[PDB]
């Protein structure tokens, strides 16, 4: 048999799961005497198949 | 924001500083069915971070170099790698005249 | 300077025949976040008519 | 074609929530004092109330 | 319920509003064996909600 | 307004021949509940025979 | 071999566990003065393949 056999159905793989809350912090806060900027970037280390 | 600093305030100078590295994920690569890769989030792999407060390391940075953050939020950072140039004795190649340190 | 790098993690050595010395395929992914305080100095008091 | 009182809004560039597999984030809402709807009609005409 | 709202009241007026974002599921999608794709939930996706 | 979308997670880069930067191929999937209260006016007292 | 040597088997992913209670909240609630209505959607959010 196969998942393909029903219509319209898609198969699963049943990962897990990870209910946590993080900020994308970003923007600036402009104040009277100074000025807290904030940028948030997503970085990625490589893989080096030898160190 | 830049329009605004310069529009409404006569004098900028650096206070403090604080670099946040969160969401880590370390993702294991592996052969995907039917050709190609695919990636799983790895729970034993690990990312190495060292912050050189005692700036024990050569220092590189402020050098005017191609290795930038992104300008534009949307855009994903490849940090450059960490690399740096120190003395040594300049040694003649042979009779070429050519010099290596 | 903050310096990062995937800890190495090595491929399976044992029963297998001719596994080698290897290591395990890991990329890094993260969000970086960097926040700087800038101490902003007053503009300057003006007196001209234009 | 844009200007420069053109608003180009990026999205990206604010503090919003990452939220995980699992998670959940509320948002609350107060209404102002608006007038209610009528839900009942008129048995009357106002130009037939003599 | 309309019908409910619509017979036993006179007025209906907006007051307050609550929207809940729960059960957030982000899936990876990858090649399931024999042609097709398959989901996976995925540990390290985010929402962003703003 | 609530804006939703999904964090780009980035593909793999290294080792492997040839890879390019690509995204991994995440959808997101939740359950949106919403709660409005209304104010209600009750129903206009009747003096009618019929 | 394989799992399909037994005919009444079939194979297992072994994927996680979540032991979590959680409401579908729906329906009216009325009262003398004012009603709270809720209603929950499944939403979907496509991959886009680039932002």
């Amino acid at each position: 048999t196969s998942v393909n056999s029903a219509e319209a159905s898609t198969g699963a793989g049943g990962g897990g799961s990870n209910p946590v809350k993080s900020m994308w912090s970003e923007g600036a806060t402009f104040s009277a005497n100074s000025v807290t900027c904030t940028f948030s970037r997503q970085f990625l280390i490589p893989y080096d198949p030898e160190h | 924001e830049f329009q605004h600093l310069i529009e409404n305030y006569g004098s900028i100078a650096p206070d403090a500083l604080t670099v946040t590295i969160s969401e880590i994920a370390v993702k294991d690569v592996t052969d995907k069915t039917g050709g190609g890769v695919q990636v799983t989030d790895s729970t034993t792999g690990r990312l190495c971070m060292l912050v050189d407060h005692e700036y024990k390391y050569p220092y590189v940075l402020g050098q005017g170099q191609d290795t930038l953050a992104p300008e534009l939020p949307i855009w994903v950072y490849f940090p450059p790698q960490y690399a740096y140039l120190t003395v040594g004795d300049v040694n003649t190649q042979g009779i070429s005249g050519d010099s290596k340190k | 300077q903050i310096f990062l790098k995937i800890l190495p993690q090595s491929g399976p050595i044992g029963g297998i025949k001719s596994m080698g010395i290897t290591t395990l395929v890991q990329y890094a992914v993260g969000i970086m976040t960097v926040t700087m305080t800038f101490k902003l100095g007053p503009r300057k008091a003006t007196g001209r008519w234009n | 074609l844009a200007s420069e009182e053109s608003a180009f809004y990026v999205l990206e560039h604010s503090s919003f929530q990452l939220l995980g597999t699992g998670g959940t984030a509320t948002m609350s809402y107060k209404f102002p004092p608006v007038p209610p709807e009528n839900l009942e009609g008129c048995s009357q005409h106002f130009y037939e109330m003599y």
